[PDB]
């Protein structure tokens, strides 16, 4: 069905598994040392299939004056920001 | 539907009518619709005091009634339609007023409360019914992947598009259809995806001829291809076009149903294969490669006359026909030479539960030369690979062990293994209940599980694969504090190959394990098995063309040795909110 | 002494009649028998009051006639004695689910052959559509009269349901049709008092 | 007595009018005589497959052309529809009332049906409805005794 | 009065009988004491949602086990299949009749349901059709005066 | 007209000549629009004259009358109408 | 509303004012939902009156009362009035 935008949506990731929350939920305001200006709620998730066991971050503001974003911590190191 | 003619011909007949051996006892207020979106048809009752089902079975037996969780008083309201207006792949239940809808939205055990959606700006929705000078119906004529409210009268074509959740965008018009509005009768409007594309095209029936136009990218319609009926047909209302693929081609053939007097058939093939499909490659270096393909739905038909000649009842799980890929063929130029690949598919199937296509449980692909004239006297003959591969749904995953090749003194065959990590152990587990099953089950898709490899040779031990490699496969439960289903994970936890050469006895065989993994899959430790060769049986098997004791002669002490490599590791993980480094190597031994 | 009774419908398959007869009364499969008769001009198929036959009359030698027992059919075993003695037929419809369609038309009577309170004119009805079809252009079960066959014991005397111009020699009408009826079913109404 | 025309009326010339003698159906021969001599006409009702418009009808007129105890207003019919149309607003068999056509013996005489406004040359109201008529269906019901 | 057993009669000992407490239905308790306390039955019809075979039927018979104004046959009813299945043949609530069951209080007495021939060890033709029985459905129409 | 699953119709349908119109057949209501009698239930055996009944097929004039449709004084009519692409009559006639 | 596979509907109609309501058109019993006129067959022509006829268009009111409603008590009606989603009267009226 056609998303609600309302957290009840699930998400699909890099490659179309449904992600699944993993981590509770901490805020955070600094990214790799950039003040973002804002508190974000920050949730992990993993794959339901896990392939590869990438972590993925949903970034939520607290906030109207900025966007969400996604963050991707690949096992080799490799960080990928999406959306932002 | 039947394969008419031998297997591998591409014709379909249908057979005698017989009886279902089961029906309904209701009969009443019931159709034939899915209602959960699982692929199986549901005998839907909804009377007088009474709502359920009776979904009929891929084996041919029905459930028993089934009630409905929930079903809308308006269900049976004269306007109520289904149609899926979620975007769900389900049908909805709905309304349409000129300004807002009445939906409720499909959960597939029953329906959600209804709701109603108020239109945005000055959106006017047609009214289904309401005006017998045009056509409204429910359509992908945009080939977005949505049904869409489509309006069609005699001088123009008017979308509006689906949004979901029962909101509509403004219309669009899509010009170039036109009929002379005095002889214009919805009646004899059409819609169907006849080139195999996304959107819907649009046929308008005329006494004599169809008038086929094609629907350019939702952008409005081509010109008019006319299509002359053959000689002593005629079209009225009494006249039925049907449109259906009913030869599996993936695409709708016109098919006009005549009573007169005598019901006979027509039926107009506009193509023999889907047009949009990657057809040819030629990279300007001698070398041409020709793609072909087939339906999944005649690979069933073979498969369902094959069972006929040895008394078996097959059954298909795939409702959804795919193309598939078939016969490969590259051309090398210069050289002369061409190679040929066939596939062969079976058992495939649907999932019905996340709406989504499994895979088949099995391929099989020979692989053919046809060197140049001139070249040889029909040297190199053709290979054949068997495949089986895990669907993921263990009905035709356990079936497919009956089609392996058998070897009597073989090693114990495979299943799969489940388990939880459990104070960071593999600990083996059986899953609880059915939901779990299922997501167990479904982790193993597109695993192979098997493979054989034989030569198509003329000779005595043709039937004797050269190879053999079967797999085990494991899934882990890693979290399951969610919504019902579970973090999993797998891999291959055993892996066997044989070597026989196409000589049934004797063997060479061995065995990589997996004995232990990491909280991230990695192979703490691994074994691998060099089997000892098997004590010398009384009959060769062997082409006794050899020298003189030549047998006795290949077998040593050395070969009767069992050999176990056994190998420890460890890796370093860095895990963090900020740090993500997996599997770097530390040690083995 | 009136009662309402208890209203029964049976359906009735005549091919498992055929099919379900005793070995020494020559079982057989309708729809097969039906074929080889049509094709030849002649025969028959099964015995006693359980067969196909052409017909003896001198303008039905080319009809196929299907008759059945209705003492064989056991009606009288499917509720039990005590629910009460009587045991009559009420009215009943010939369903040939047949490939015959919407425009095409089957000439069939059904008959009793036997002695019965029968009204006159309801000893034989006509089947032309086959469609739970009763031989009335309408049906009324409350129009004050009696139906065809209606008051016949349930378990008395035969019916014959005879299929004129079948026999293809004669390029008979119904020759081409016969050949390919699947079955003939009968939907039996009766009341029990 | 097999034949189409126009007709030869004062008002009619530009009608087209089908026929058809009973006697030529052979319907007597479907059933065997022993069943009765007397075959009567019950009801005829019309069919006309063709391809209309939604508000396009049909004009059309069916009757006996011979010597029949045909009722004051049995001996002709009205055809408006052309899908199993009978000649009544409503069609009932039990309304104490003599049907169209009832009691004409199956064998004689002979229907006539009748399209007015038929002729192409005279912007006829029909002439475009009958080019796209593909048959005739007469729906008999009748009965034996 | 709520249970299943195999009648006792000398020919329903093959017989699978079903019967149910009107008084347990609480019926009387959907609807307020203030309008009405006369609360009879009107007409009952039986659902029966099983699978059948290709021109198989259904036999039950459906009965009222105690005292009550049972008109000469209206104190049994019998079931032929099981769509919304009344006991007749045709169900007219205008035809100057009483209906089976009409009259009796719907918080009074026991119905039971019997199905012949059910028992399997005996080759009972309704044994097969039980095993496809989900649930057993009346449809009560009742009257609040 | 799109109209909508709960959502009526207003209009009078009338024979403005003289004839001899029964009492309650000189005009007809319209409520539901879709081959739309001008009563509950339809018969054409209850003994009685039908509305319009007996008039001469070519004489005399019909009206239509939609009540509320003035859209500057926000008649009910008045946002229908402007959907409303036809009127059908389907006139039942006979000849004697 | 939705109804579960048995459910039923259980509600009254009835008029709150002083007309000439005959001894039971008083009140309607509704029972599936769906332009339920609460009789078991509707027919317009047996000659009786019907549940509410020849009240004034403009007189009185109408209550409609579900029993066994109030969810604390566990009423049967309690979980389908929670997805009813409106209310609609179909009334039939004439004018003269």
């Amino acid at each position: 069905g056609v998303p609600h935008y309302d957290e009840t949506d699930t998400f699909l990731g890099p490659e179309g598994e449904v992600l699944v929350v993993a981590d509770q939920p901490r805020d955070e305001s600094t990214l790799q040392g950039i003040n973002l200006g804002a508190t974000f709620t920050v949730t992990g998730y993993r794959s339901r299939l896990e392939s590869h066991f990438s972590r993925l971050e949903y970034w939520q503001p607290k906030t109207t004056g900025k966007t969400d974003f996604w963050l991707i911590y690949s096992p080799d190191g490799q960080v990928h920001l999406l959306g932002k | 539907a039947q394969r008419l003619g031998e297997i591998g011909s591409d014709a379909v007949t249908w057979e005698k009518m017989q009886p279902l051996s089961v029906i309904p006892s209701l009969q009443s207020n019931a159709s034939l619709v899915d209602i959960n979106g699982d692929g199986q048809l549901d005998w839907v009752i909804t009377g007088p005091g009474l709502r359920g089902y009776h979904s009929q079975r891929p084996d041919g037996s029905w459930t028993r009634f089934t009630p409905l969780n929930a079903l809308p008083v308006e269900y049976t309201h004269p306007r109520a339609q289904l149609a899926d207006l979620m975007g769900a792949g389900l049908s909805d239940l709905v309304l349409i007023g000129p300004k807002s809808v009445r939906l409720y939205a499909n959960t597939r055990d029953g329906f959600a409360k209804g709701k109603d959606v108020v239109q945005s700006g000055e959106i006017t929705l047609p009214v289904p019914g309401a005006d017998p000078r045009k056509l409204v119906a429910f359509s992908d004529v945009l080939g977005s992947g949505q049904a869409h409210l489509v309006e069609v009268s005699a001088t123009k074509v008017t979308c509006w598009p689906n949004l979901g959740r029962g909101r509509f965008g403004q219309p669009i018009t899509l010009p170039g259809f036109s009929q002379p509005a005095t002889e214009f009768n919805p009646a004899q409007v059409y819609l169907a995806d006849l080139d195999g594309s996304g959107p819907t095209d649009l046929i308008y029936v005329h006494t004599n001829r169809l008038d086929i136009f094609l629907n350019k990218s939702g952008n409005g319609f081509a010109e008019p291809v006319t299509l002359r009926f053959p000689e002593g047909l005629r079209f009225d209302h009494t006249c039925q076009l049907q449109m259906a693929d009913v030869q599996g081609l993936g695409v709708a053939s016109l098919i006009l149903s005549v009573p007169h007097m005598s019901p006979h058939h027509w039926r107009c093939d506009l193509t023999n294969m889907k047009p949009w499909l990657l057809n040819e490659m030629n990279n300007n270096m001698g070398v041409h490669h020709t793609l072909r393909y087939r339906s999944s739905s005649q690979f069933w038909l073979d498969e369902k006359a094959a069972a006929l000649t040895t008394g078996q009842t097959p059954v298909c799980y795939l409702p959804f026909p795919i193309h598939t890929l078939w016969q490969t063929e590259t051309e090398d130029e210069i050289s002369g030479n061409k190679l040929v690949t066939t596939l062969r598919y079976a058992r495939g199937a649907w999932d019905g539960r996340e709406r989504e296509f499994r895979g088949f449980g099995y391929v099989e692909q020979t692989d053919s030369h046809q060197l140049a004239q001139g070249n040889a006297p029909e040297r190199t003959p053709p290979a054949l690979t068997k495949n089986w591969y895990a669907t993921g749904l263990p009905v035709i995953d356990n079936a497919l062990s009956t089609e392996y090749w058998r070897d009597d003194q073989a090693f114990a065959g495979f299943s799969p293994r489940f388990t939880t990590w459990q104070d960071n152990k593999d600990v083996p587990l059986t899953p609880e209940d059915d939901n779990s099953r299922y997501w167990f089950n479904r982790a193993l898709k597109g695993q192979l599980l098997r493979s054989e490899l034989y030569g198509l040779d003329d000779s005595t031990n043709k039937h004797v694969p050269y190879t053999v490699t079967e797999f085990r496969s494991q899934v882990r439960r890693l979290q399951h504090t969610d919504s019902r289903y579970p973090v999993l994970w797998s891999s291959v936890v055993e892996s066997r190959n044989y070597h026989y050469e196409r000589i049934a006895s004797d063997p060479q065989c061995s065995q990589n394990i997996t004995l232990s993994s990491d909280r991230f899959g990695q192979p703490l430790k691994q074994l691998s098995v060099q089997y000892p060769r098997r004590q010398q049986p009384a009959i060769n098997l062997y082409p006794d063309t050899l020298p003189d004791k030549l047998l006795a002669n290949s077998y040593d002490d050395q070969q009767r040795q069992l050999r176990l490599t056994y190998q420890q590791s460890s890796w370093h993980h860095l895990t963090n909110n900020t740090v993500r480094v997996l599997g770097l190597p530390d040690s083995t031994r | 002494r009136d009662k309402r009774a208890l209203e029964v419908e049976r359906t009735v398959s005549l091919a498992e009649v055929y099919a379900g007869l005793p070995k020494d009364n020559g079982p057989f499969s309708l729809a097969q028998e039906i074929d080889k008769l049509v094709s030849q001009g002649s025969g028959s198929a099964g015995s006693g009051n359980n067969n196909l036959a052409f017909g003896a009359g001198t303008d039905t030698k080319t009809s196929l006639q299907a008759s059945v027992s209705f003492a064989d059919l056991k009606i009288r075993e499917d509720y039990p004695a005590s629910l009460g003695k009587i045991r009559r037929i009420k009215q009943i419809s010939v369903t040939l689910p047949a490939l015959l369609g919407p425009y095409q038309d089957v000439q069939a009577i059904l008959s009793y052959g036997d002695k019965a309170g029968l009204a006159n004119g309801c000893e034989a009805l006509a089947v032309s559509h086959g469609m739970n079809d009763s031989g009335q252009f309408q049906l009324d079960f409350n129009d004050g009269k009696f139906l065809p066959f209606e008051g016949i014991a349930i378990d008395q005397g035969t019916l014959t349901l005879s299929f004129p111009n079948a026999s293809m020699p004669e390029k008979g009408k119904q020759a081409t049709m016969l050949k390919t009826l699947n079955d003939i079913i009968l939907h039996i109404r009766y009341t029990i008092k």
